[PDB]
């Protein structure tokens, strides 16, 4: 069922559970998850994009979601 | 047979870029609707202003028209299928989830697959996805 890594699971959750209308920017991802390296976050983002959970709303750093239930 | 052969699935030239399943309980963005030119024409304006698609284009395949659109708002595949299947009162409909957007568009722009109309100025780009 959950075909995602525990690390990515949290990353995706942080974006969809963010109380910000802008969602969660790339600069915010590393801000919240300081233990998450840029290289790791970029990979996760790409995977989450292929998983169709997140997307670039109006910028590559401006991440937003909708369905991740 | 003796007339226009109506298929119940997508052409082998695009099956390689499709998820095949429509009842897949997962989120998606790229959706393709294999239908009639008249039907795809209506959906072209309807879906565009219904899901605020980032890209929508009508392509010619072989015997029918293929409506290719990408919805920014994340939603389940079956959610779109129910909407499309509902408009099959005057014509059939083959809407399935697209596995590879850019890749499918690449095939939809070669020899048999012609490009009629599209919203974006030159198909899909890197601005519609994430590098």
């Amino acid at each position: 069922a959950n075909g995602l890594t525990v690390a990515q699971n949290q990353v995706l959750n942080l974006i969809k559970a963010c109380p910000r209308p802008e969602g969660l920017n790339f600069q915010d991802l590393k801000n919240q998850l300081k233990h998450m390296s840029v290289s790791s976050i970029k990979q996760a983002v790409d995977f989450l994009s292929n998983e169709g959970h997140i997307y670039s709303t109006v910028d590559d750093d401006h991440f937003k979601s909708t369905d991740a239930e | 047979g003796s007339k226009v052969e109506d298929p119940k699935d997508f052409p082998s030239e695009l099956l390689s870029f499709l998820s095949h399943a429509v009842f897949s309980n997962r989120t998606l963005a790229c959706f393709a609707i294999y239908t009639t030119k008249e039907k795809a024409a209506l959906l072209y304006k309807k879906i565009m202003e219904k899901y605020s698609v980032t890209f929508i284009s009508r392509h010619n395949s072989y015997n029918h028209n293929i409506l290719f659109f990408l919805t920014p708002h994340r939603h389940r595949v079956s959610a779109i299928n129910n909407y499309a299947q509902k408009l099959c009162t005057f014509s059939f409909l083959i809407c399935k989830g697209v596995n590879k957007e850019y890749l499918m568009y690449s095939a939809l722009t070669r020899d048999p697959f012609s490009v009629i109309e599209e919203s974006l100025p030159g198909g899909l780009k890197e601005h519609d996805f994430n590098p």
